[PDB]
């Protein structure tokens, strides 16, 4: 998927931000940008404004795990369809997620990238970014397939 | 269709692009271009490089019709009519590709606004890009 | 967004439909949840197997819908107004799930009216089911 | 793949399927369609109204060439990935069309398939077809991951 560059350049900008809150902005973002999503997390309350959304405990919680699960694919870019495996069975056997989504919320999470890093955040870093979450998301959608 | 608050976010936002406008709309075919390699065969007749004039110039371009948008967010049918049959019917744009160019402009939005792109202003805009999109779309013929 | 040979093709089309409106609908449904079993998951209360009176009823429903925005097509927006509340905003049902019913209609209608669905009818209703569909999608706000 | 007894349901429709008509429709109705797909086919000659399209001789003869593609990954129902490695690189590396056309295709295919045999295609049988279709579209879009 990426180039040794390429892995090299995405594994040294991941080690260095501070990005403890931007899983929870990044599922926040998901829910108020395309409010379907918000089917899938009746049981996290209030998400009835985008500030409810944006300020409930419980998205900011499961966010953190969200990119904690993006975290291990970037120690395994090598083996994303192992990496995720199991959880493409749960989210389209179990919560059935159309994999579209997961292309929306690997783009969400790069917006999210962008808003918080500035101009270190590159047009090269980004690309290298996409391929990060193209491979995610083909990754998890694997069940379909 | 876009709200009424959904026009008060994106004349809000582009407010905010100020000056920058034009050096937006070539930061974000950029990202594009380096993002999705697949874009870049629409512009074979370009020298894509970093810099260069011409994407420089074509940016300055796509800003220059999304400001013309902004001032017609009441009609957009109408405001992009000329464009809307140049890429659906000579370009033969595949719809795909507006998905990839309006994710690059919300990249570069948020990454020089990152104060200004609130999640409801990141829905508005979304919302404007999708509508612009859908009627750059609107007529294959 | 439909142009003047669109409305006559869909309303030709729908005119040839009939009386058996209901009935496709119904067909439309059943290939939809059995080519894309997810689609049941909207349904769960439903007896969904072939003959249920459930997919007959609720294909009439679907049917009838069609035929007001036929009679509509001027504004779907506003012909379909309780429609979007209830899909997008109640039930949230994700945009996909329009497509795929969209082309479990095409389906059905290719093999029913096998005279009628010419390939330039066949246009005209994929838009026409599109522009349904982004009305049906236009309130999750 | 499909099930073995869904293997032979689909072989036993299949061979109804007329070699030298369903693919020159099912690409004419892709472009008539979906016109953006008409870039791909500058050399086709005369592409300009639906009949143009739909009785363009080079339109037929590719259709045909379409339609005996899907022909051969109907024999090859549990490796479909191998089945179109040439065309995956010709359609990803060389051609660039986007990966959702193949979906778009395939379900084109499936309504022509509807158009020209009627009440014999029941929902059941077409259910069959969804999931080769689906299998041909992410066997060519390989070369994408
Ligand atoms: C990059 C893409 C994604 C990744 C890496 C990811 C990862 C995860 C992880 C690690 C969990 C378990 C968290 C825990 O241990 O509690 C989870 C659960 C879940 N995911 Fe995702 N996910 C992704 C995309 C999506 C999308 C797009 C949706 C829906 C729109 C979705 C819906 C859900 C739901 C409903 C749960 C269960 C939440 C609960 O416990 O109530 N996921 N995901
Ligand atoms: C927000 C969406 C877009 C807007 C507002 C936009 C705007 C424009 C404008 C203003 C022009 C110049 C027209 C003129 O000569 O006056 C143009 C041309 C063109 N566009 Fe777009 N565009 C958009 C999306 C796209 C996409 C997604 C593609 C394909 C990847 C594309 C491909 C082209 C091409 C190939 C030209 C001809 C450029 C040249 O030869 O200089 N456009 N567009
Ligand atoms: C052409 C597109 C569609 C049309 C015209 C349509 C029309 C309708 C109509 C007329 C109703 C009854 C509303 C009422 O009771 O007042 C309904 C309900 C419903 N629709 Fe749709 N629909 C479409 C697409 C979809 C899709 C794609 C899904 C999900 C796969 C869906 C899921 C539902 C559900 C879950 C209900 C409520 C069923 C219940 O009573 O529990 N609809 N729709
Ligand atoms: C989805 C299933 C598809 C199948 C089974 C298929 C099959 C084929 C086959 C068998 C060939 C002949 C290649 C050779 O002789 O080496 C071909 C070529 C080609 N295909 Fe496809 N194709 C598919 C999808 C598409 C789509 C969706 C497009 C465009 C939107 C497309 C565009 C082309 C083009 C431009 C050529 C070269 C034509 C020429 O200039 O000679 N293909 N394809």
């Amino acid at each position: 998927m990426l180039t040794a560059e390429e892995k090299a350049a995405v594994t040294a900008f991941w080690g260095k931000v501070k990005v403890d809150e931007v899983g929870g902005e990044a599922l926040g973002r998901l829910l108020v940008v395309y409010p379907w999503t918000q089917r899938f997390f009746e049981s996290f309350g209030d998400l009835s404004t985008a500030d409810a959304v944006m300020n409930n405990p419980k998205v900011k919680a499961h966010g953190k795990k969200v990119l904690d699960s993006f975290s291990n694919g970037m120690k395994h870019l090598d083996d994303l369809k192992g990496t995720f495996a199991a959880l493409s069975e749960l989210h389209c056997d179990k919560l059935h997620v159309d994999p579209e989504n997961f292309k929306l919320l690997g783009n969400v999470l790069v917006v999210v990238l962008a808003r918080n890093f500035g101009k270190e955040f590159t047009p090269v870093l980004q690309a290298d970014f996409q391929k990060v979450v193209a491979g995610v998301a083909n990754a998890l959608a694997h069940r379909y397939h | 269709v876009l709200s009424a608050a959904d026009k008060g976010n994106v004349k809000a936002a582009w407010g905010k692009v100020g000056g920058h406008a034009a050096e937006y709309g070539a930061e974000a075919l950029e990202r594009m271009f380096l993002s999705f390699p697949t874009t870049k065969t629409y512009f074979p007749h370009f020298d894509l490089s970093h810099g260069s004039a011409q994407v420089k110039g074509h940016g300055a371009k796509v800003a220059a019709a999304l400001t013309k948008a902004v001032e017609h967010l009441d009609d957009l049918p109408g405001a992009l009519s000329e464009l809307s049959d140049l890429h659906a019917h000579k370009l033969r744009v595949d719809p795909v590709n507006f998905k990839l160019l309006s994710h690059s402009l919300l990249v570069t939005l948020a990454s020089h606004l990152p104060s200004d792109f609130t999640p409801a202003v990141h829905a508005s805009l979304d919302k404007f890009l999708a509508n612009v999109s859908t009627v750059l779309t609107s007529k294959y013929r």
